[PDB]
């Protein structure tokens, strides 16, 4: 029920962690993951939420596994072909290996499709799924921030521009930050409109019952934890290069 | 060896006998090594399939995972070692137990058989699910005389493209023959009326050979499909091959008027004037004497 969620020291305590594997070091592996995650999606022409809910299996299964064991490299592609099924785009295990090759080795050329060696990793890939299964004990539905936001951002009529920057900051949300792992669905959702709001200079007016804006998108949410909240997820988009541009104000 | 938390070995579990054969691996009756606890092991094998975890069963993880009713079967949870389904252990079902002239149920009886049914449909479409193999031998029972919809090997959620060779043929509804792809919740309606009716005639009232076959038994039975009866249904493309122009074929088996009334509104063809799960628990059927009881 809170089985895949984690304190702050459950995050310092992780698999990887024992392996000696630093904790900053190991936020990359994940950032790295997720960005090979979304290469091979866009090219295997899938939709943002499957890559989302491959990128939460990986945030899952690092908690659990370690990546001094299981590289990123090699887990990726598993989860993606994984959620790819999940929801309901399937994409072919042949189709799978050779996009995640072109992405990892865009120089090197696809092994001969009869030889021992592309046979082999089609097989680990097959393996790796079966492993990622067992890990996340066979919880593959999941909810993403986005369902909430897409909620929430209508109901205060917000231009469409505060509606896009709030996916964007959701989507970037999985990337960036193990919030996934940290709060529930609609609490990152209410922190990626926050930030989205603080970032387009908006302000949502206060319901005519008194109530704050988030209030009617989760009971727990306080300010003092959206501040705290997209102060964090900022500083990692400060952090990221590039990304802030695509949502910056340029005029 | 890998860590595994959250996926326990089906050593867990002392096998007992096989009682099934599946799409993917043997089903045993089984029992808790500590608890003695009886389970249904329904095994998963990946030899036949080409692209890795079937596909065809992480749906129905999915969707078994969602749907927790008091009718409906209960996935405990999934074992290694491979890969086993386990399920709440469910000794009768309606199918064998139809067949047996043995078993007799009262009137008082088979309304609430019927309540146990129409209630986890209204369950499962009200989670956005068709059962889509509705017949006798997915229906059932436990020791303690509690039914379950069970096998949703077939089920997929809904919301306009939906595939059409679904439902064993007997169970499959007029639009589903006749070509249609937009179907929501009423098949499963369909199916809950020649189930009824298969209540007391101990057999599936509707036996065909092919498509052309059992839509003709249908109208046999139900009356020739017309646009008088059925607005609009000549847009349907199919309906230019084999034409031709049900409480009293009923009549002599059932007996009772409410029960006949519920099945006539339960077998009718145009999908939208069909009775639905919510006004059926509803109908006087299982509201006059003598009321639905438990099961022995
Ligand atoms: N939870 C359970 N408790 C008791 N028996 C069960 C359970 N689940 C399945 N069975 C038995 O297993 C047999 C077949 O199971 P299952 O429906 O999975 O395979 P199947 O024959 O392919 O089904 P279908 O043909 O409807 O897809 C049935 O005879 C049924 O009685
Ligand atoms: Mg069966």
């Amino acid at each position: 029920n809170k089985r895949w969620y984690f304190t702050r020291e459950q995050l310092e305590n992780s698999p990887s962690r024992r392996f000696g594997v630093d904790p900053d070091k190991e936020l990359s592996y994940r950032q790295q993951a997720a960005n090979l995650l979304q290469d091979m999606g866009q090219r295997l022409n899938v939709s943002q939420l499957t890559i989302n809910t491959a990128i939460v299996y990986m945030h899952r299964f690092y908690m659990i596994q370690s990546f001094t064991r299981f590289p990123g490299n090699s887990v990726a592609p598993a989860a993606l072909f994984l959620a790819a099924k999940v929801e309901g785009q399937p994409k072919k295990l042949e189709h799978v290996i050779k996009v995640a090759h072109t992405c990892l080795h865009p120089q090197e050329s696809l092994p001969d499709t009869r030889s021992e060696a592309y046979l082999q990793q089609v097989q680990d890939l097959v393996i790796l799924e079966s492993i990622i299964l067992q890990t996340l004990g066979f919880e593959l539905t999941i909810d993403h921030p986005h369902t909430h936001v897409v909620k929430c951002t209508q109901l205060v009529r917000a231009s469409k521009d505060l509606a896009q920057t709030s996916y964007f900051m959701a989507t970037n949300s999985l990337h960036l930050t193990t919030f996934s792992l940290q709060y529930t669905p609609p609490v990152v959702a209410c922190v990626c409109i926050h930030l989205a709001c603080k970032w387009s200079n908006w302000e949502i007016p206060v319901s005519t019952d008194g109530k704050h804006w988030w209030e009617y998108v989760d009971a727990t949410v306080t300010l003092e934890l959206l501040d705290e909240l997209t102060h964090e997820l900022l500083q990692i988009l400060e952090k990221t290069p590039n990304r802030l541009k695509r949502i910056w104000n340029w005029r | 060896s890998v860590e595994c938390p959250f996926c326990d070995e089906v050593s867990k579990y002392e096998k007992l006998a096989k009682i099934g054969q599946g799409t993917f691996g043997e089903v045993f009756k089984a029992r808790h090594r500590k608890t003695g606890q009886k389970v249904a092991l329904k095994k998963v094998l990946m030899e036949n399939e080409k692209e890795g975890f079937p596909i065809t069963a992480l749906r129905e993880i999915k969707i078994l995972q969602l749907l927790k009713h008091e009718n409906v079967v209960n996935l405990i949870e999934i074992c290694r070692t491979s890969i086993y389904l386990v399920f709440d252990f469910c000794e009768h079902d309606l199918a064998g137990l139809l067949s047996n002239v043995l078993v007799k149920f009262t009137l008082s009886e088979i309304k609430r058989v019927m309540q146990m049914l129409l209630n986890g449909l209204y369950y499962i479409h009200r989670n956005k699910i068709l059962h889509r193999d509705m017949k006798a031998a997915n229906v059932l029972i436990t020791r303690d005389g509690v039914l379950k919809l069970a096998d949703f090997g077939l089920a997929r959620a809904f919301s306009n493209r939906y595939t059409n060779r679904v439902v064993t043929l007997w169970y499959r509804p007029p639009e589903l023959l006749l070509g249609e792809r937009d179907y929501g919740p009423p098949i499963d309606l369909w199916g809950a009326g020649c189930i009824m009716a298969e209540m007391w005639t101990r057999s599936p009232i509707m036996q065909g050979n092919t498509e052309q076959h059992q839509l003709a038994l249908i109208s046999q039975l139900c009356g020739s499909i017309t646009p008088e009866v059925w607005p609009n249904v000549d847009n349907y493309e199919l309906y230019e091959k084999l034409e031709l122009v049900v409480k009293d074929r009923l009549k002599a088996y059932v007996r009772d008027p409410y029960a006949l009334d519920l099945i006539d509104k339960l077998l009718v063809l145009d999908p939208a004037q069909r009775i639905d799960s919510d006004d059926a628990l509803n109908h006087d059927f299982f509201w006059s004497d003598p009321m639905p009881s438990d099961l022995k």
